[PDB]
Formats: C-alpha cells, sequence, structure tokens
C-alpha cells in the first residue's frame, strides 16, 4: 500500500536546488528504465555540453558529455561534489 | 506527499519551455490510478509521455494550458514526506 512505494527510491532534486553544477535546464528524457515506463529525469548544463541524469536507486546525479555520451562519474545535487569517477565502460550515446 | 512534476519541450527544436508541479496530493495515489500507471517502480523513478487521453485527466492540476500540438509533455510522480 502507497507511500511505501514513495519510500522505494530516492526522490529527485528540483531544478532550482541543484547546486554548484552551473545553470541547469531539463532536457527531454530518453534513458529508459527496465522495471518501469519511466524515462530518467534529465538536465543539461554548460550550454548543452553536459548532461546530468537522476539515479534514483543510488540517490545521485550521473553526468555525461553530450558530444559522445561519455560517463563523467556521479555528483551530489546538494553540493555539486563528485562522488564517483568516470567509468569508461559507461555512456549514453544511444539515448542522446 | 505526492506531487506530479510536469515538464515540456518545443516540438521543433526540443528546447526546454517550462516546468510546473501540481499541488501535493498527500498519500492519495488515485491520480496515478486514473492514468493506468501502477505504483510499482514508478514512484520517484522516471518521466512518462503525456499522451492525448491524459490531458483532460491532468489539466485541472496545472496553470499551464497543455498544448500537445505545440510541445512534448512529460510527467513524473515525485514523492517526499510532508510539505516540500
Ligand atoms: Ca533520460
Ligand atoms: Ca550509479
Ligand atoms: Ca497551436
Ligand atoms: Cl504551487
Amino acid at each position: 500500500g502507497f507511500k511505501d512505494y514513495g519510500h522505494d527510491y530516492h526522490p529527485a532534486p528540483k531544478t532550482e536546488n541543484i547546486k554548484g553544477l552551473g545553470d541547469l535546464k531539463p532536457g527531454i528524457p530518453k534513458t529508459p528504465k527496465q522495471n518501469g515506463g519511466g524515462k530518467r529525469k534529465r538536465w543539461t548544463g554548460d550550454k548543452g555540453r553536459k548532461i546530468a541524469e537522476w539515479d534514483s536507486q543510488h540517490g545521485e546525479l550521473e553526468g555525461y558529455r553530450a558530444s559522445d555520451g561519455q560517463h563523467l562519474g556521479s555528483f551530489d545535487p546538494k553540493t555539486g561534489n563528485q562522488l564517483k569517477g568516470p567509468d569508461p565502460k559507461r555512456n549514453i550515446k544511444k539515448y542522446l | 506527499g505526492l506531487k506530479l512534476d510536469l515538464t515540456w519541450f518545443d516540438k521543433s527544436t526540443e528546447d526546454f519551455k517550462g516546468e510546473e508541479y501540481s499541488k501535493d496530493f498527500g498519500d492519495d495515489g488515485s491520480v496515478m490510478e486514473s492514468l493506468g500507471v501502477p505504483f510499482k517502480d514508478n514512484v520517484n523513478n522516471g518521466c512518462f509521455d503525456v499522451i492525448a487521453e491524459w490531458v483532460p485527466l491532468l489539466q485541472p492540476y496545472f496553470n499551464h494550458q497543455i498544448d500537445i500540438s505545440d510541445n512534448e509533455y512529460f510527467v513524473s510522480f515525485d514523492y517526499r514526506d510532508g510539505d516540500w
């Protein structure tokens, strides 16, 4: 019963409160989930050269390079700190 | 409690045009119920394409006049505890 579902995953920051990553703007969400119909909340920054997406299991922003989709690692929306480094296996090229 | 996070983008360019949250619905999940979106794995987890048959079911909760002819609209179902 509901509101247990609420606590299932980490709620996403509001666009205004994403600190220390530059000015941000929502971008059309394209990255699909497997167990859902949800596409991942997406923001862009640095004039659209950087992409952040919400990882609601981990509670962290995953960052990427728009030109080729490269993973930049993960970031903490409250402070903008890098929490994990770039993982060269990972990218979003197929969902740009 | 529960807020619908509505977001929309220009059809031609894909540029961001606007974001608006609904008022809080507390623990009443029946708005989701009426869109046929199961609670499971969908609360706090992804945006959903706002299709034509969803417009009349959402328009009440928003100031923005939703024009699916002009823009791509997405809703996501966000949950935090209390007034947020
Ligand atoms: Ca996405
Ligand atoms: Ca992760
Ligand atoms: Ca028109
Ligand atoms: Cl409001």
